């Protein structure tokens, strides 16, 4: 597992 | 003719080993997706052990391996040909890099999402949405993959392409594997993308033709590069195809707190995500731009 940083959105 | 994709593949990942690429290790990451692919091949061979026959015949396994071998040789000889540009990231030899990267990416979840566990599922592939579901068993029936031409002529009957040029611009959204086939797979993805059905083209072309924010073939660093330069410009936003998440939107902003974030909306479609976030402040500035697109 290699992922990138999603967030919540605004 | 698989033990020459191995090859071609392996060869490859030395190119990218190179510590002068600096090569980053954020999806896509060629690094993992070549020995991924070569991973499902494996698992696909065997499931097929002794029926090698009906396998070698398979019409979308024909177009994968074909499709396969082209990208790795066109990887190969950007590396011959591009020789030290390779190094300058924002060389268009480097970009090419990533560009192929993503199709990589593309042609691995394609494959695993037309193989899960190794066994060919194309006809019976399950499509998303049920209207975009019988578009395609009305005018393909089962098959899994379709020339482009035919398949823009039968989307024209239904939804009209404005021109040659948008059908180029349409092309190149759908043909994620860049191959001149359509899947069943891709069209799952577009059809997803740019929902509702019954408004499709339309939808596509708000949201990627004449969006200043749609950023075609952007992985999430590039996103994150793009947007450095309105660091000091909050409200700041593009967005593009998810690479980890197929299917799915994700939008790059600027905050206030000169944050550069990235989100993929859910439970609601991306026109309202932008619409929202244009509302409350946050996607003012497409790529930067003062004026924002209308899509009320």
């Amino acid at each position: 597992r290699n992922t990138n940083e999603y967030t919540e959105g605004p | 003719m698989v033990e020459k994709c191995w090859k071609l593949m392996d060869k490859v990942v030395r190119l990218c080993q190179n510590p002068k690429l600096a090569l980053k290790n954020s999806p896509p990451y060629i690094l993992d997706l070549l020995p991924d692919t070569y991973q499902h091949l494996r698992t696909i061979l065997s499931r097929y052990e002794g029926k090698m026959e009906t396998l070698g015949e398979n019409e979308y396994f024909r177009v994968f391996m074909e499709n396969l071998m082209k990208k790795t040789k066109q990887t190969i000889s950007l590396f011959k040909e591009g020789k030290e540009r390779m190094y300058e990231e924002n060389s268009q030899p480097r970009r090419n890099l990533t560009k192929l990267s993503l199709i990589f990416s593309h042609m691995l979840a394609e494959l695993k999402g037309i193989f899960p566990s190794g066994l060919f599922q194309g006809d019976t592939f399950r499509i998303t949405k049920a209207d975009a579901a019988e578009f395609w068993r009305k005018a393909f029936g089962e098959k899994t993959i379709v020339p482009w031409k035919s398949f823009r002529q039968a989307l024209h009957e239904v939804h009209p392409i404005s021109s040659g040029l948008e059908a180029m611009a349409l092309k190149s959204t759908i043909d994620l594997t860049c191959n001149d086939y359509i899947s069943v797979f891709e069209f799952d993805i577009f059809t997803r993308l740019f929902q509702p059905w019954s408004s499709l083209l339309r939808n596509w072309n708000s949201l990627a033709v004449t969006h200043p924010g749609y950023m075609a073939f952007l992985t999430y660093d590039e996103v994150k590069a793009r947007l450095q330069k309105f660091i000091h410009k909050p409200g700041s936003y593009i967005f593009r195809l998810s690479c980890t998440r197929l299917g799915q939107w994700a939008i790059g902003y600027v905050t206030a707190d000169g944050n550069i974030l990235q989100t993929i909306p859910h439970n609601k479609p991306l026109f309202q995500a932008l619409i929202d976030g244009f509302r409350e402040g946050f996607y003012l500035f497409p790529d930067g731009r003062n004026q924002n697109p209308d899509l009320t």
